[PDB]
RNA sequence: GAGCUAGCCCUGGCCAGGGUGAAGCUGGGGUGAGACCCAGUGGAGGCCCGAACCGGUGGGGGAUGCAAACCCCUCGGAUGA
RNA sequence: GAAUGCCGGCAUGAGUAACGAUAAAGAGGGUGAGAAUCCCUCUCGCCGUAAGCCCAAGGGUUCCUACGCAAUGGUCGUCAGCGUAGGGUUAGGCGGGACCUAAGGUGAAGCCGAAAGGCGUAGCCGAAGGGCAGCCGGUUAAUAUUCCGGCCCUUCCCGCAGGUGCGAUGGGGGGACGCUCUAGGCUAGGGGGACCGGAGCCAUGGACGAGCCCGGCCAGAAGCGCAGGGUGGGAGGUAGGCAAAUCCGCCUCCCAACAAGCUCUGCGUGGUGGGGAAGCCCGGGUGACAACCCCCCGAAGCCAGGGAGCCAAGAAAAGCCUCUAAGCACAACCUGCGGGAACCCGUACCGCAAACCGACACAGGUGGGCGGGUGCAAGAGCACUCAGGCGCGCGGGAGAACCCUCGCCAAGGAACUCUGCAAGUUGGCCCCGUAACUUCGGGAGAAGGGGUGCUCCCUGGGGUGAUGAGCCCCGGGGAGCCGCAGUGAACAGGCUCUGGCGACUGUUUACCAAAAACACAGCUCUCUGCGAACUCGUAAGAGGAGGUAUAGGGAGCGACGCUUGCCCGGUGCCGGAAGGUCAAGGGGAGGGGUGCAAGCCCCGAACCGAAGCCCCGGUGAACGGCGGCCGUAACUAUAACGGUCCUAAGGUAGCGAAAUUCCUUGUCGGGUAAGUUCCGACCUGCACGAAAAGCGUAACGACCGGAGCGCUGUCUCGGCGAGGGACCCGGUGAAAUUGAACUGGCCGUGAAGAUGCGGCCUACCCGUGGCAGGACGAAAAGACCCCGUGGAGCUUUACUGCAGCC
RNA sequence: CGAUGUCGGCUCGUCGCAUCCUGGGGCUGAAGAAGGUCCCAAGGGUUGGGCUGUUCGCCCAUUAAAGCGGCACGCGAGCUG
RNA sequence: UGGGAGAGGGUGGUGGAAUUCCCGGAGUAGCGGUGAAAUGCGCAGAUACCGGGAGGAACGCCGAUGGCGAAGGCAGCCACCUGGUCCACCCGUGACGCUGAGGCGCGAAAGCGUGGGGAGCAAACCGGAUUAGAUACCCGGGUAGUCCACGCCCUAAACG
RNA sequence: CCGAGGGUAGGGCCCGUGACUGGGGCGAAGUCGUAACAAGGUAGCUGUACCGGAAGGUGCGGCUGGAU
């Protein structure tokens, strides 16, 4: 049947990216912890 | 005039539907239309805010005219009588003899080719509109500012109208469409007449597809859901209310007065509403 | 976190074929005039039968499955909420 | 040494289950160390509204070629979506951007919030919507509307010519719109040809034929033809379109009007440029100077912004045209022509799937377009087939039980069983015919029946064409022929009678409930006079609603019919300018502390003092509630009648052993041979009853009862047959479980149900197919029950707070 | 209670005997036939249906008879639900 | 052809008296009701009195033993639309008549449906009293209805 | 071919009968009240509506076949 991962480009990049993240306080905690953890990707690679 | 159906389906046995029988132009002045945002009954926020709206008809709005005072004495011609959905009454175009158009609600009575006209002048005529002052008491009137300048506010749908009991100082009293008496300031326009399409009380919607095209969802009883939900859900079984009648929120919902207690219009209603 | 699901908003798209035959209109009759009757025309409907499509009624299978809800038979809706 | 411990390693089950749709395979020839599995050929089978083709999303090199086979591939592998390497994606016109707006998002102004932030007009962003210029063929191993060829077009810059009051983010027009139905004329697509072109064929009894087989086109500028769409001309006035305006709007006059004209599309033709089969021969070559014509069918597509009807009344903005404003009229615009200029991103490949979403090369899920022929009434249904694509990545045997899916069955025919569960029966079309009841629509496909193929003969009407022939489409009548059987295969209702519930079509517990539940039109009550009530929010602000009592909120009831009685003492709500209580505050009789004192400082009575409560009324489609005992009639029995206690008032009409009745299978009646169910009645209603509605009701229901007819493998009662497994052989090879095991029966005993203790009995060692009685078999630290001063949801006249409101 | 699945049916039986039938008896208020009651006896037998989930019971039609109990109210790694 | 009387009908308007309610004023201990009372209402200011407003219904005197209509029935006043009828003149037609099964229409009150309206009255209902009882008569309340529009119902001591 | 009639299916009319149920007629001396005839002690009757153990009451409109 329909399963819950329906990937689409437009929505991964305007709902976890880099500029949805810096728009609000919560978003730029996350890319501060991502960057002290040093995770190699601050944000879901989707290919745009 | 109300139309019927034969019993050819189980719900055209009881569909009735206006006559439009008074409708003369059956498609919008292009220049008077705009788009109607529908809300669904969302608000900014998102949030439901008026619970069961959505899935209506597309509309586009058309803009009523309800100062009428910005052309006094620019006499205007019935042009038309069209359908507007936006509203339970009927509008009328009006060819102004300034060469502007404009739209009026039709009051009951009002003929394509007559001409209307507005201001302390004007014939005491199905369709004028003057400053309450100018009326003579006891005139049926509809479109009735409640504060001058402020805009037409009461006696608009269908088949109302609000008649003049007499005059005080500055004011006059009006009994609304509801049985209250208020007093209302003398210079608030007012147009002769009562409203059309009285018939549209006796509409029978016939079935729930037609509430449906009226934006209108389905309501669920509060009996119906559960105590997370509604004063009166849960129960095994049905269930009588158990207390006093409530809404969703709480509140007591048969009886309990809820107009604002020190309301400063107050010192201008005479009568609360009656029936 | 509403890329699942629930509702709403905007903008598009889809619904083989067959059946029933409302109003109206036309003619005829009727009558003081009417109501009304008859025929034809007409093509209404949360109308009827049935694919697509949306479902999931009963039974059987499956049960370390093909599948963390599937398969077969059968069954509901199918211009509409 | 134990923690259902943690991490790892390795065992057991076991050479066991399985190897993923039952669409299916066989042989020959290649290659190679090695072949059921790779390549080629022939034969066979499967899909063909797909299992074929083209887009989009998502995927991201998987594409093509060479060389490879350790791992991946459920087997094998020489093969591969696998390993290594090289190659491959070409655009002014296709899509997106340098254009426009939609919801929404953002947001100069402005507003609000302890901070973070929340709003917000314009504006900006935002597409699969609007707008905008490319068709056909050829070419590569791999790209092509992109390269090439032919024929077309767009915008920008500049120049020349002609023309004009030129000029905009401003005004206006237009863009610009629904649902159903639908005309005319085309096109796409298709059928036929005794006409045109073609390598060839004559078989096995016949055919050298008006024979068989194949093919008979595509694109095209301007003109022209056909069919459509859009569109009045002129003048005078003008105060409106937030300046102006010759535009638009409004008014008057003249003319024109189903037209025409003008303009814009589609289709046809059109210089021209392409293509071109079977068969044969080795993707090619030949066919071939290929031929390219006539008739019919014909769209849901095109003309298109077409037409009619209906109510639920159907985006915006830019391009574009027009009007003027500053300005400027050496300019500028418009038209024609010429030269020049024309950027960025995508383009491979998969794409109903082995490449996407499902941990897998997973029987699942995935939006758009094309989707051929014949026959069956039609169709995208069904059967078979074209193009095209496949035989599903383990095979070979055997022909037990048993399982699954399937076929048939003597006599009986529901006797099966909780239940006809299941499976039969019926089944399309045409014709005849069709009941109670009814809201007059219906019930209705009621029920029940007859017809159905093929051949000859005669004949009626329609479309095209021409009025005819031909082709095509609906029929009618007569005579015959064959079979068990003519919707001969496939697809395609079993029916009736009678109850309960719900009016109805709808909706629901994704993944155990589809229902009588929810919803529903309709009825009532109540709130709300608009900066409404109500809702979300600290707020600003929103929704309500660009609505205004024929409207909006809340509540219950639930189409429709006939109806909905009595109780206001308690709770709720509504009304009540008296009274009673009533907090802060006002007041300050009178006290107190301290100081020598002026003073400073504390306590404080009467009295005034709100809402709330008390109190007085109203109010039931507000929360709710609607009696007991005793007696009495000329047979008896029973009480119309009476007595008395109590209540705020004592259940009305209509229903009643009921979806309610405990006693109960009540009693009587019906139906059966027999009826705890069913239907109809009676009424001592444990414990119906009137909008938590009462009693009915045509129609409707995958709802739940009862009966009958039909017909059956459900059954008496089983039998045989088919295929896929199970079994055997080659290949690959799991699992939960497992203290160790050298693991028998009885009667006893034992923590009370012993392979393990006692006594006796029985028993050579090890397997394979089978069956499930035991191993208190496995799985899940019982979900029932209790316990924990353990937890969570929910309630209220439990406690105490808080929001909100007064 | 770190689980001993719980009514009834179906299928499959096996045991007890306090015997329903069939075999053998004594007593009889046993004339015969038929029966009553008790003793011995477990070899075999012990039907089909209507009603209900039922066990049980009632009822219909037969019968030699239409027995009563145990086996975790025998039997869900055998089915049903 | 000329005239006449009339609550004949339909539509639209509109006048005053009265009752009730509401507001203001003035005012105080009762009002009301009956056979007698009680319920009820009233110091929370009633009744009685004056001014103001809202609304519904019915039209006093004229009024008659009257008039009109086929019957049911029709009564302030005004206008419009419309039926019948009588008299005069003796002008026109020339028996064109009477009745009338069926048919059709009209048809008081009550009653019914959908909207409205609602002052007074008042089935049902509640209370007070009377009474053996009193589901009545009498009293205080009181919902349909009475009124309007449309559509039904079609009855009668629809009687002379 | 027609055809008595047999069969299957569905209708219409009549007759008999049926748990139970509705009122009706009648029946020497039952129970409850007193509605009507006198102004019958609320004049009566009336069509209709609602109500009540029962006759009846009440409303609305009508008739005198109403007394004084
Ligand atoms: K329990
Ligand atoms: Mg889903
Ligand atoms: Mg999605
Ligand atoms: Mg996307
Ligand atoms: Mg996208
Ligand atoms: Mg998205
Ligand atoms: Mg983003
Ligand atoms: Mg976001
Ligand atoms: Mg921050
Ligand atoms: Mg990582
Ligand atoms: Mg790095
Ligand atoms: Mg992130
Ligand atoms: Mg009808
Ligand atoms: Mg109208
Ligand atoms: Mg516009
Ligand atoms: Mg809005
Ligand atoms: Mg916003
Ligand atoms: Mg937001
Ligand atoms: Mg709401
Ligand atoms: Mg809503
Ligand atoms: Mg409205
Ligand atoms: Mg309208
Ligand atoms: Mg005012
Ligand atoms: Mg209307
Ligand atoms: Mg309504
Ligand atoms: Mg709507
Ligand atoms: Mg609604
Ligand atoms: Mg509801
Ligand atoms: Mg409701
Ligand atoms: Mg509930
Ligand atoms: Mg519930
Ligand atoms: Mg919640
Ligand atoms: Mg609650
Ligand atoms: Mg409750
Ligand atoms: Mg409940
Ligand atoms: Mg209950
Ligand atoms: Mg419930
Ligand atoms: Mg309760
Ligand atoms: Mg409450
Ligand atoms: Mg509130
Ligand atoms: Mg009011
Ligand atoms: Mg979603
Ligand atoms: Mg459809
Ligand atoms: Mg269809
Ligand atoms: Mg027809
Ligand atoms: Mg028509
Ligand atoms: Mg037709
Ligand atoms: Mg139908
Ligand atoms: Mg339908
Ligand atoms: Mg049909
Ligand atoms: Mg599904
Ligand atoms: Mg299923
Ligand atoms: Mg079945
Ligand atoms: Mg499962
Ligand atoms: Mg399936
Ligand atoms: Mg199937
Ligand atoms: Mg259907
Ligand atoms: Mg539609
Ligand atoms: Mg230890
Ligand atoms: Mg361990
Ligand atoms: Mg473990
Ligand atoms: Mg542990
Ligand atoms: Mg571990
Ligand atoms: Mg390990
Ligand atoms: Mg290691
Ligand atoms: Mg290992
Ligand atoms: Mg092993
Ligand atoms: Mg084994
Ligand atoms: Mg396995
Ligand atoms: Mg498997
Ligand atoms: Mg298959
Ligand atoms: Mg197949
Ligand atoms: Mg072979
Ligand atoms: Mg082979
Ligand atoms: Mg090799
Ligand atoms: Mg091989
Ligand atoms: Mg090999
Ligand atoms: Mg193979
Ligand atoms: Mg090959
Ligand atoms: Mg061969
Ligand atoms: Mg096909
Ligand atoms: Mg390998
Ligand atoms: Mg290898
Ligand atoms: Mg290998
Ligand atoms: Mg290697
Ligand atoms: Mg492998
Ligand atoms: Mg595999
Ligand atoms: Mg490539
Ligand atoms: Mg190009
Ligand atoms: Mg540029
Ligand atoms: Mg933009
Ligand atoms: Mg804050
Ligand atoms: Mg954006
Ligand atoms: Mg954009
Ligand atoms: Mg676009
Ligand atoms: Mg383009
Ligand atoms: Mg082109
Ligand atoms: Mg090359
Ligand atoms: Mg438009
Ligand atoms: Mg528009
Ligand atoms: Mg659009
Ligand atoms: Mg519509
Ligand atoms: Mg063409
Ligand atoms: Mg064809
Ligand atoms: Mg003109
Ligand atoms: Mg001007
Ligand atoms: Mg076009
Ligand atoms: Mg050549
Ligand atoms: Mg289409
Ligand atoms: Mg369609
Ligand atoms: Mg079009
Ligand atoms: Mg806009
Ligand atoms: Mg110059
Ligand atoms: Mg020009
Ligand atoms: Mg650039
Ligand atoms: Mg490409
Ligand atoms: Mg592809
Ligand atoms: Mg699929
Ligand atoms: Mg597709
Ligand atoms: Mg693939
Ligand atoms: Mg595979
Ligand atoms: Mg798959
Ligand atoms: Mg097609
Ligand atoms: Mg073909
Ligand atoms: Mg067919
Ligand atoms: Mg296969
Ligand atoms: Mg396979
Ligand atoms: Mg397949
Ligand atoms: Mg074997
Ligand atoms: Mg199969
Ligand atoms: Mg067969
Ligand atoms: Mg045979
Ligand atoms: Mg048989
Ligand atoms: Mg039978
Ligand atoms: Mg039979
Ligand atoms: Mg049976
Ligand atoms: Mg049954
Ligand atoms: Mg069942
Ligand atoms: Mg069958
Ligand atoms: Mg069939
Ligand atoms: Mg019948
Ligand atoms: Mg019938
Ligand atoms: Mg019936
Ligand atoms: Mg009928
Ligand atoms: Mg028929
Ligand atoms: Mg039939
Ligand atoms: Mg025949
Ligand atoms: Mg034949
Ligand atoms: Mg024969
Ligand atoms: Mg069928
Ligand atoms: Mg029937
Ligand atoms: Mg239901
Ligand atoms: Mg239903
Ligand atoms: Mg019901
Ligand atoms: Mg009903
Ligand atoms: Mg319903
Ligand atoms: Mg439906
Ligand atoms: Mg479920
Ligand atoms: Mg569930
Ligand atoms: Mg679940
Ligand atoms: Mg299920
Ligand atoms: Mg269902
Ligand atoms: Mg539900
Ligand atoms: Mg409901
Ligand atoms: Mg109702
Ligand atoms: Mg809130
Ligand atoms: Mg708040
Ligand atoms: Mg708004
Ligand atoms: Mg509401
Ligand atoms: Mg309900
Ligand atoms: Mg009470
Ligand atoms: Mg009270
Ligand atoms: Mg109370
Ligand atoms: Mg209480
Ligand atoms: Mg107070
Ligand atoms: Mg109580
Ligand atoms: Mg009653
Ligand atoms: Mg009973
Ligand atoms: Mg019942
Ligand atoms: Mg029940
Ligand atoms: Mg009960
Ligand atoms: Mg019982
Ligand atoms: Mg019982
Ligand atoms: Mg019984
Ligand atoms: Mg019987
Ligand atoms: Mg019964
Ligand atoms: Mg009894
Ligand atoms: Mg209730
Ligand atoms: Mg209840
Ligand atoms: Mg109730
Ligand atoms: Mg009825
Ligand atoms: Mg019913
Ligand atoms: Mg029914
Ligand atoms: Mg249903
Ligand atoms: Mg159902
Ligand atoms: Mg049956
Ligand atoms: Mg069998
Ligand atoms: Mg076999
Ligand atoms: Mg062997
Ligand atoms: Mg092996
Ligand atoms: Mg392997
Ligand atoms: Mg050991
Ligand atoms: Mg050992
Ligand atoms: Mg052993
Ligand atoms: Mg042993
Ligand atoms: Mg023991
Ligand atoms: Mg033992
Ligand atoms: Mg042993
Ligand atoms: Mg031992
Ligand atoms: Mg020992
Ligand atoms: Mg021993
Ligand atoms: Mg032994
Ligand atoms: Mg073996
Ligand atoms: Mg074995
Ligand atoms: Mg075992
Ligand atoms: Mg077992
Ligand atoms: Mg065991
Ligand atoms: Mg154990
Ligand atoms: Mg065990
Ligand atoms: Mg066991
Ligand atoms: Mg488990
Ligand atoms: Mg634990
Ligand atoms: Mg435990
Ligand atoms: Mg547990
Ligand atoms: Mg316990
Ligand atoms: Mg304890
Ligand atoms: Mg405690
Ligand atoms: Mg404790
Ligand atoms: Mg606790
Ligand atoms: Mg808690
Ligand atoms: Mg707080
Ligand atoms: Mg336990
Ligand atoms: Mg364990
Ligand atoms: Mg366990
Ligand atoms: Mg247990
Ligand atoms: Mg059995
Ligand atoms: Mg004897
Ligand atoms: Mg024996
Ligand atoms: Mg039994
Ligand atoms: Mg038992
Ligand atoms: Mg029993
Ligand atoms: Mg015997
Ligand atoms: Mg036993
Ligand atoms: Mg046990
Ligand atoms: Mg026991
Ligand atoms: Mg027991
Ligand atoms: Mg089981
Ligand atoms: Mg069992
Ligand atoms: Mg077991
Ligand atoms: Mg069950
Ligand atoms: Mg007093
Ligand atoms: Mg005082
Ligand atoms: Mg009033
Ligand atoms: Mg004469
Ligand atoms: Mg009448
Ligand atoms: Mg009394
Ligand atoms: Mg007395
Ligand atoms: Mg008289
Ligand atoms: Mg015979
Ligand atoms: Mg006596
Ligand atoms: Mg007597
Ligand atoms: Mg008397
Ligand atoms: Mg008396
Ligand atoms: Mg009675
Ligand atoms: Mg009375």
């Amino acid at each position: 049947m329909k399963r819950t991962w329906q990937p689409n480009r437009r929505k991964r990049a305007k709902t976890h990216g880099f500029r949805a993240r810096m728009r609000t306080p919560g978003g730029r905690k996350v890319l501060k912890r991502r960057r002290q953890k040093g995770r190699w990707r601050l944000t879901p690679a989707v290919r745009k | 005039a109300v139309k019927k159906f034969k019993p050819y389906t189980p719900s055209r046995r009881f569909m009735t539907v206006a006559d439009f029988s008074e409708i003369t132009k059956t498609e919008p002045e292009k220049s008077l239309v705009k788009p109607l945002k529908k809300t669904g009954g969302r608000n900014n926020q998102g949030r439901i805010t008026v619970r069961f709206r959505g899935g209506g008809h597309k509309r586009l709005y058309r803009i009523i005219d309800f100062k009428r005072w910005d052309k006094v004495g620019i006499p205007a011609k019935v042009a038309a009588i069209e359908y507007d959905p936006n509203r339970s009454a009927r509008i009328a175009l009006l060819h102004y003899v300034d060469g502007e158009k404009r739209y009026i609600i039709a009051p009951d009575g009002l003929q394509v080719g007559q001409q209307v006209v507005a201001g302390p002048d004007a014939p005491i005529q199905v369709g004028n509109a003057l400053p309450l002052r100018f009326i003579p008491v006891g005139t049926v009137v509809h479109a009735v500012e409640l504060e001058p300048k402020k805009g037409a506010k009461l006696a608009r749908a269908a088949g109302t109208s609000a008649q003049i009991q007499g005059r005080e100082g500055d004011y006059v009293i009006l009994r609304l469409p509801s049985g209250e008496l208020r007093k209302v300031h003398g210079e608030c326009y007012a147009t002769v007449g009562a409203v059309g399409n009285a018939d549209h009380k006796n509409i029978v919607l016939g079935k729930a597809g037609r509430s449906r095209w009226l934006g209108r969802r389905p309501h669920v009883r509060g009996a119906a859901m559960n105590p997370v939900d509604h004063p009166h859900g849960g129960g095994e079984g049905r269930a009588p209310r158990g207390r006093p009648p409530a809404s969703p929120w709480g509140w007591q919902t048969k009886g309990l007065k809820t107009r604002k207690r020190r309301k400063p219009s107050s010192r201008f209603i005479i009568a609360r509403r009656k029936k």
